[PDB]
């Protein structure tokens, strides 16, 4: 039930295309507060930050607790892992117990040519 | 002189969730802003606290608890949740003050042939007390018909594999979990953040 949903779980590209990833916060009482994204290569463990900026996008409509990154121009090396983050901080709604962020299961990318 | 959350966190294999770890913490500093501002972690949910909070904050003792289940099981370590792992394995009292951390350890605990070395408890005549562990291994009597410690019809070895395979869907996909439970009792409060 409570979950963050990542769509989709994997995607194909030829490079120079833009893909865009949405997570929606379902089944929860609590606020989407902030959001974050990270980027594991292919290949990496680590975790990259990623930035509203360039060639990535990213917005939030608090409202739906959906949220969205959009990457312009793929790149081979953006072949990887996506990682999307949603924060509940203020922890008032009545029914929502906890502080602290949930991921999706993320999304793995594979640019082509 | 700093907690020794390093032994919990990155111990080389993690307990079953049936079986689970619990390192009792005290006399130490903690920084507890460099875990949550960390991007290794896919859950981390402190109940009764702000996670922001806990460098400005003591307590007589904390409790680091341990183990493994699959990533869509993480949503049941929470207070007052239903399920195997609340009900057979793992149970957070309801008043639980505390942080949940989880993260995907797909590339550690799942195998080729299947990880055959975590368990969970599939079957028990009542739920488990908050905190209490079950390590017990006799056959499940599911029906009316007496088992003799034989498994058979109606009658359950309570233990089942996850099997982790490296090729699962993500929702099967083995999940380390530490759960921090920040205890404040009529003792002086020896476990701190830095700031405090
Ligand atoms: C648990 O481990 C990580 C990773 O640590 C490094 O890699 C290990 C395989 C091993 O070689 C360790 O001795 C290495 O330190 C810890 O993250 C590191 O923390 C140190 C601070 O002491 C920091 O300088 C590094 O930037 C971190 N390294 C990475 C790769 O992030 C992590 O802190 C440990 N967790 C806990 C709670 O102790």
């Amino acid at each position: 039930a409570e979950r963050v949903e990542q769509t989709p779980t994997t995607t194909t590209k030829e490079a120079g295309e833009s893909l865009t990833i949405n997570c929606v916060l379902r089944d929860s009482p609590c606020s989407l507060d902030s959001t974050f994204w990270y980027f594991t290569k292919k290949g990496a463990t680590k975790k990259e930050n990623l930035s509203n900026g360039g060639r990535y996008a990213e917005t939030v409509n608090k409202a739906s607790k959906s949220f969205s990154l959009q990457i312009s121009d793929l790149r081979v090396e953006d072949s990887g892992t996506y990682h999307c983050r949603a924060y509940s901080t203020t922890g008032d709604e009545r029914d929502c117990r906890w502080q602290g962020y949930i991921e999706g299961y993320g999304t793995i990318v594979t640019v082509k040519s | 002189n700093l907690c020794p959350f390093g032994e919990v966190f990155n111990a080389t294999r993690f307990a079953s969730v049936y079986a689970w770890n619990r390192k009792r913490i005290s006399n130490c500093v903690a920084d507890y802003s460099v875990l949550y501002n960390s991007a290794s972690f896919s859950t981390f949910k402190c109940y009764g606290v702000s996670p922001t909070k806990l460098n400005d904050l003591c307590f007589t003792n904390v409790y680091a608890d341990s183990f493994v289940i699959r990533g869509d099981e993480v949503r049941q370590i929470a207070p007052g949740q239903t399920g195997k792992i609340a009900d057979y394995n793992y149970k957070l009292p309801d008043d639980f003050t505390g942080c949940v951390i989880a993260w995907n350890s797909n590339n550690l605990d799942s195998k080729v042939g299947g990880n055959y070395n975590y368990l969970y408890r599939l079957f028990r005549k009542s739920n488990l007390k908050p905190f209490e562990r079950d390590i017990s291994t006799e056959i499940y009597q599911a029906g009316s018909t007496p088992c003799n410690g034989v498994e058979g019809f109606n009658c359950y070895f309570p233990l089942q594999s996850y099997g982790f395979q490296p090729t699962y869907g993500v929702g099967y996909q083995p999940y380390r979990v530490v759960v921090l439970s920040f205890e404040l009792l009529h003792a002086p409060a020896t476990v701190c953040g830095p700031a405090a």
